[PDB]
């Protein structure tokens, strides 16, 4: 609820928009990429095993 | 109520739907492997409890 | 939280480069999704023997 509150107010600055070119992934998008990497390596090992 | 879609948002949705389809494929391929493994451990189990 | 990230007007350096990795994984899944079938058809052949 409080992440959603802060992000709603952050999206209302005009300066912030200028930095978005250099943003990392959001932590949910990278956690899904890390899960995809983990599952890919698991599905690769268990095929050999 | 008052925005036009931009080419970035189209290209972002096409990127996240590629991650959705990859995740939903990997979690199947991991269960395809799990069923193959469960059918590898259960074949080794002799189902008669009368044997001493 | 998913709507509070959709209004961003440009793709970052990290969105574009996660998109490179996500474009590479499908052809590795094409090989892994044949390796599973090769190991299944190995099991089918061994079990029938």
């Amino acid at each position: 609820v409080e992440e959603a509150r802060e992000q709603n107010e952050r999206n209302r600055d005009s300066g912030y928009l200028h930095l978005l070119y250099k943003r990392p992934l959001d932590p949910k998008s990278e956690a899904q990429l890390q899960e995809i990497r983990r599952l890919h390596q698991y599905v690769k090992f268990a095929v050999q095993d | 109520g008052t925005i036009y879609l931009q080419h970035a948002d189209e290209e972002r949705e096409k990127t996240y739907k590629l991650a959705e389809n990859i995740d939903a494929q990997l979690k199947r391929m991991a269960q395809d492997l799990k069923d193959i493994i469960e059918h590898l451990n259960t074949s080794g189990a002799p189902a008669d409890t009368s044997d001493p | 939280l998913h709507s509070f990230h959709s209004e961003l007007p440009v793709l970052s350096d990290s969105e574009r480069d996660m998109k490179k990795e996500l474009q590479l994984i499908p052809d590795q899944l094409r090989h892994l999704g044949n390796a599973i079938k090769q190991v299944t058809m190995k099991k089918d052949y061994q079990q029938q023997k």
